[PDB]
């Protein structure tokens, strides 16, 4: 479902939840959407961080739940 | 032949009559002068029992110069015998007389294996050795004429002591502050019998991590002769975590903690050209949150960062498109010192031309 | 520039509309530099719109505002005056939607130290506050794995000396300070990736406190002083940081554990004995509530049959006994290495042969792939020995024998 | 005032068979004699130098008052004529600063400088000698 | 079982204990003090029983049922009302031969209730033990009346001042009067120099207090420190004189007037007070 993804934006984004979906598909599908890289992101998935090789079922994941999605240059 | 004398002694050495079995073991004991068969046989039934009570402490008697020059097998067995025995009270003084006599340190590994054996199956088992090599090193050998098994054994007893440590440590930087036996063999050791200590890989950094934010003179340029020596020729393994120490450990290390990671990334990128490869990235993630640097310290930074960045050929890919990023980043537009740091990195990244499409790269810098 | 209308239109009439940060971007500043109410000041001290503008949105409106407040530097009094007004609707309400407090407070301490502390307290007001009285305790869970996600994103100050300001004073600094039970969660967290044995030795002098406050409170001032001596925090902190298991968040859930062996690992055997009780029973409430990490943790105690060369007697015996009995065992996860502790640790030990069996029986024993592994060994081990090695045949010899129910039947040796 | 009685405290500290009571006799008299000018004339300074005096005094009184006291006890009746001399040059000393000197209380809040450690080094010479009379006669 | 233990002891008390009751009354007040120690955990029970037991001590006393029948007075009455230190100290100031004016008297030995006196009254061995008693009641009193010095207030004000001049006074009767009975070589000494350097320490982290906080603790300190110099202040100096290798001149104990000096160094201080003027000196 639509997680009200809310990082650093300043709205409750929202996505389109895979329960088999990628490691990132909630930071593909912000990645299109808000524009920062997806590599450049950092959800913080309920108090943890994403772990970006299983997707959004290993969370416990909720539906319209809100990551802590923000980002920094490494590079910068 | 002693195969067979040696064959009887071992099943008799723990399992035999006890009322003649003790007087006959000091039998052989009388006999273990003229041979070195008996030795090791009777270090069994030395290990598990005593054929006299004091015969036991007078057989270990026979025990000190009973292995002067011994060859490298005996040397184990021999020492198993010499040490843990009957390890009395006073058993510690018999450690100081080992010190002194077969410890001068030197198949090699494996000659380090049985030392390790026996000093260490003995440094947890009775915990007076851990008092043993203590008075080994603190009474008159960590201080004027150290062996570099001295050394060795500070990584064995005077490092990896379970809860004997903190006094471990106390006499660890004791002769190690006052120039007794200092890091000039340091080297010797972190090169010559490195598993030998790498085992202690954990003890190795645990002297980095507290007696190199340290501040006596060659203590601290001794210890940083550690993370030198031992990030270099160690197992590329740990290399992490000496480039994880050198890196992020002069990350939010200090005035001394970013001098002494600065000069850490430093002798890396000097002193080794290959290895500054693996770890390439985290000195880049080190490379960003930086709230700590003069025109000296952000620019060690991009010292180091240019140092290798500009280096290898097929290597230097991320790295150089990192570097012309992070220059455009915060040296582009700006933050409170951010141009500061930018104008400094970018003067810096120069000097990384300062040795050429790098000049098209300074263009990108003015640009 | 562009945000004098927060007076009067955007904090005002006809606000709250969201992308005039950019709009405040004429001059985000107005609120360790700060105050341009028409004048780098106090973070929240100054003059006529930048100061009288924060009964709402005065340093940020929006959570955009609020990271464009961050991004303009413009914090004290105004991020606290709003989570007293917003807590879980409008500042921390997510993680991330409501979640200013996740995202925006935590963009703010980026980009002085010490308003953290009142945002200890802004996160312990009625967070944390209600829990003693798209989750409400998930935005608990939510806005405290934030909030922890938040120190460490600012450890990577040294807050703890006013931690340690906050550690002992007058009563003030002295007995609450560690006392929030997610005060604790953020000292442990903190301390978890590096640079933290100071608070690790700050929470070792916690619990001596509870210790000394205890005994000598039982008598010293009741009728003088009132109860809950250094908050009486052990059992607090104990209670608590189950809490922060039982969210889920594991931000420092299992950062927990090394808070055990700075609680066995200088134990002995009242205050200086307590302590080691502290730390192992906080590891078996932190072995059956965080199940996940359970045979990384009961791994663990293996570093305690290790060195029990005449170490290990109160700590490796009462731990072992209650994890391998509240676990199945590693079943064989802890017996590709836990074999030979009778003659390793009965080598040191006569307490260490009969601890180690009658606890590794009722798992590795009553397995059997590993019993007529164990049990092998010390028949083999029993043979001959010293007084002490002596007794670790008799030892074994008899737990074997007590612990393998006889008689025919599926017997004992029967079977 | 301050760089003497700093260095004649030093000096007394530098100084530690009935030739060597002979001699600790000697030196500890000659440093019983300078020390008894520089409180004497301590007696014609003000209250920035009554301080260094109380300080460096404190230091004395303490400073052979457990650090000479090794001998006056051992030559305390075969050499014993000058027994009475250096304690009486001491007598003398110390009445000045009990008796007189430590008047902060009549310093001010700047006379911790050695008021609490000052009587403390006067009781303890006081219990130290009629210990080092008692423990030979 | 208190019907049972003290029915029997002191039916013992009463009428046997003669040369021939020792180890009964010995074993009497051993099991009356374990039982004690769940005996009333309520009000009931133990102030029935701390009442049973200051009954008992209207009765004589004797050279072992002075230590233990004291300790078991001390666990009973001072958990009971913990600040019964200073209300069993009171009762601690009798005939007991001691310096008590013009140099020898009996200004206090054990007998301010005199009945008390009874008990730890009627000769060396009431002075001995009860100087021994005194003494450790005194540390007690101390380590937990210098235990709210932390705990800042106006309960541990309170309670500071009122735990205080107790002490004060306590330490007023066992100076003034007679510690080890007058002498003691040992013990009478030792409380003499224990007690009174840790009367200093304590009475110094109050003065040390008002150097933080000072706005107007005046009158209170002023009520404490007025009766610190005139009762424990002064006579610290006539007990320097009526308590003074072969013998041992181990006389440590003596200095401790570097603690009388900690008091005067605080007290020196003065802020907006002349405390040497509303005190002696």
């Amino acid at each position: 479902m639509q997680i009200f993804v809310k990082t650093l934006t300043g709205k409750t984004i929202t996505l389109e939840v895979e329960p088999s979906d990628t490691i990132e598909n909630v930071k593909a599908k912000i990645q299109d959407k808000e524009g920062i890289p997806p590599d450049q992101q950092r959800l913080i998935f309920a108090g943890k961080q994403l772990e970006d090789g299983r997707t959004l079922s290993d969370y416990n994941i909720q539906k319209e739940s809100t990551l802590h999605l923000v980002l920094r240059l490494r590079g910068g | 032949p002693v195969p067979i004398q040696h064959d009887i002694i071992t099943s008799l050495p723990e399992i035999l009559e006890d009322s003649q079995q003790n007087e006959v073991a000091r039998e052989l004991s009388c006999l273990l002068k003229q041979g070195r068969r008996l030795t090791v046989p009777i270090l069994d039934a030395l290990s598990r029992l005593d054929l006299d009570a004091e015969l036991l402490a007078k057989v270990r008697q026979s025990a000190m110069t009973i292995v002067p020059s011994v060859k490298l097998e005996d040397l184990p067995v021999v020492i198993k015998f010499i040490l843990h025995n009957v390890k009395a009270a006073d058993a510690v003084e018999v450690i100081s007389d080992l010190r002194k006599s077969l410890d001068l340190s030197s198949t090699s590994q494996n000659c380090v294996k049985l030392l390790f054996d026996v000093i260490k199956l003995a440094v947890r088992f009775q915990k007076d050795v851990s008092e043993a090599w203590i008075k080994a090193i603190e009474n008159s050998t960590s201080v004027s004429d150290h062996k570099v098994l001295d050394l060795i054994v500070l990584l064995l007893i005077h490092s990896t002591n379970s809860k004997n440590r903190k006094q471990t440590e106390k006499v660890l930087r004791s002769k190690i502050r006052l120039g007794c036996m200092p890091e000039q063999l340091m080297q010797n050791a972190f090169q010559n019998h490195s598993m030998v200590i790498k085992d202690f890989f954990p003890s190795i950094l645990s002297l980095a991590q507290t007696f190199l934010h340290s501040a006596h003179p060659a203590v601290v340029s001794f210890g940083s002769c550690m993370y030198k020596q031992a990030f270099a020729v160690f197992d590329s393994y740990c290399q992490q975590e000496v480039v994880c120490a050198l890196v992020t450990h002069v990350c939010s290390g200090n005035e001394t903690e970013l001098d002494i990671s600065l000069d850490v990334l430093t002798d890396l990128v000097i002193l080794h050209p290959s290895l500054l490869l693996r770890y390439a990235t985290f000195v880049k993630t080190i490379l960003d949150s930086m709230q700590k640097l003069n025109p000296c310290q952000i620019r060690k930074l991009f010292y180091i960062l240019s140092t290798l960045a500009f280096s290898q050929r097929q290597e230097g890919s991320y790295i150089q498109d990192d570097m012309h990023m992070v220059i455009r980043k915060w040296l582009s537009s700006s933050v409170p010192n951010h141009k500061q740091m930018g104008i400094i990195g970018a003067v810096t990244m120069m000097g990384s031309v300062a040795l050429i499409e790098c000049d098209g790269q300074l263009s990108t810098l003015l640009d | 520039e562009l945000a004098t209308l927060f007076v009067e239109v955007i904090k005002r009439g006809s606000l709250s509309n969201g992308k005039s940060l950019e709009l405040f971007s004429t001059v985000t500043a107005l609120s360790k530099e700060s105050l341009a109410y028409g004048k780098e000041l106090n973070g929240e001290e100054k003059k006529q719109l930048i100061n009288t503008l924060c009964s709402s949105k005065w340093d940020p409106q929006c959570v955009i505002h609020l990271a464009n407040m961050f991004r303009d530097i413009p914090s004290g009094e105004e991020l606290q005056f709003v989570v007293e007004k917003v807590l879980r609707m409008f500042s921390k309400l997510d993680l991330q939607e409501i979640p200013p407090l996740v995202y925006q407070l935590l963009l703010l301490s980026a980009k002085s130290k010490k308003t953290v502390l009142e945002g200890i307290i802004s996160f312990f007001n009625q967070l944390d506050k209600r829990q003693k009285e798209t989750v409400p305790l998930d935005q608990l869970r939510h806005v405290e794995g934030t909030v922890i996600l938040h120190i460490v994103s600012a450890i990577n100050q040294d807050i703890g000396e006013e931690l340690i300001k906050h550690l002992k004073t007058e009563q003030q600094k002295d007995p609450g300070k560690a006392l929030c039970p997610f005060s604790v969660s953020l000292l442990l967290s903190t301390a978890v990736k590096h640079r933290l044995q100071e608070q690790i030795f700050d929470f070792l002098k916690t619990s001596i406190t509870r210790s000394c406050k205890d005994l000598q409170i039982l008598q010293a001032s009741k009728f003088l002083q009132d109860l809950c001596p250094q908050q009486y925090d052990v059992t607090a902190v104990i209670l608590e940081v189950v809490k922060n298991s039982a969210f889920g968040w594991d931000h420092v859930t299992q950062g927990l554990v090394d808070l055990g062996f700075s609680l066995m690992e200088s134990y002995e055997p009242m205050p200086a004995q307590q302590a080691c009780k502290l730390g192992a029973s906080i590891l078996l409430e932190t072995f059956k509530v965080h199940e996940p990490i359970r045979s990384d943790i009961l791994e663990q105690v293996l570093n305690r049959v290790l060195t029990k060369a005449a170490s290990p007697v109160s700590h490796f015996i009462d731990l072992l006994s209650n994890i391998v009995v509240s676990a199945p065992l590693v079943l064989q996860n802890s017996s590709s290495r836990v074999t030979e502790t009778f003659d390793n640790l009965s080598f040191l030990p006569i307490d260490t042969v009969q601890g180690l069996l009658r606890a590794v029986q009722p798992l590795l024993k009553v397995s059997m792939s590993v019993r007529d592994s164990l049990i092998l060994v010390l028949q083999k081990a029993i043979f001959s020995r010293q007084l002490d090695a002596r007794k670790a045949a008799v030892a074994g010899f008899l737990l074997l024998l007590r612990n393998f129910k006889i008689l025919t039947q599926v017997q004992a040796d029967v079977h | 005032f301050r760089v003497m009685m700093a260095q004649l405290e030093s000096s007394v500290k530098s100084i530690p068979g009935e030739v060597q009571l002979e001699k600790l006799l000697k030196w500890n008299i000659a440093v019983r004699n300078f020390h008894i000018l520089i409180n004497l004339v301590k007696v014609f300074d003000s209250r920035p130098v009554l301080s260094i005096c109380l300080k460096y005094g404190r230091l004395f009184v303490e400073a052979f008052l457990k650090l000479a006291m090794p001998l006056l006890d051992h030559s305390f009746k075969k050499h014993r004529d000058d027994v009475q001399s250096l304690l009486k040059t001491l007598q003398l000393s110390t009445r000045q600063l009990h008796h007189m000197c430590g008047h902060s209380k009549i310093q001010d809040l700047g006379l911790t400088n050695h008021v609490p450690l000052l009587k403390k080094s006067l009781e303890q010479f006081v219990y130290r000698v009629k210990a080092m009379l008692a423990f030979n006669h | 079982q208190i019907r049972q233990f003290q029915r029997s002891l002191v039916n013992q008390l009463s009428s046997a204990e003669d040369d021939f009751n020792s180890k009964e009354t010995q074993l009497l007040i051993t099991i009356l003090s374990t039982l004690s120690k769940l005996l009333d955990p309520g009000s009931q029970q133990f102030l029935q029983f701390l009442t049973w037991t200051v009954k008992i001590c209207k009765e004589n006393a004797l050279e072992d049922l002075s230590c233990c029948k004291g300790l078991l007075t001390l666990l009973f009455s001072l958990h009971v009302l913990y600040k019964s230190p200073v209300s069993l100290l009171r009762e601690l100031a009798q005939d007991i031969h001691a310096c008590l004016g013009d140099i020898d008297q009996d200004v206090e030995i054990e007998s301010r209730s005199h009945f008390a006196i009874v008990n730890v009254k009627t000769a060396a061995p009431t002075v001995c033990l009860l100087v021994l008693g005194q003494a450790d009641k005194v540390l007690e009193e101390v380590d937990w009346l210098i235990k709210r010095l932390t705990i800042q207030t106006q309960a541990l004000e309170k309670g500071v001042i009122l735990q205080l001049g107790t002490l004060l006074t306590v330490f007023h009767e066992l100076v003034q009067t007679a510690l080890p009975a007058g002498s003691c070589v040992d013990s009478l000494l030792r409380s003499l120099s224990k007690t009174y350097a840790i009367l200093t320490s304590l009475i110094k982290h109050y003065i040390q207090a008002c150097r933080s906080t000072s706005n107007t603790v005046p009158g209170r300190l002023e009520k404490l420190v007025k009766l610190s110099g005139s009762h424990l202040t002064p006579q610290c100096y006539s007990f320097i004189t009526y308590v003074q290798r072969d013998t041992k001149p181990i006389p440590n104990l003596i200095f401790a007037i570097e603690q009388y000096e900690k008091f005067l160094i605080h007290l020196s201080k003065k802020s907006k007070v002349n405390l040497m003027q509303y005190m002696k000196l």
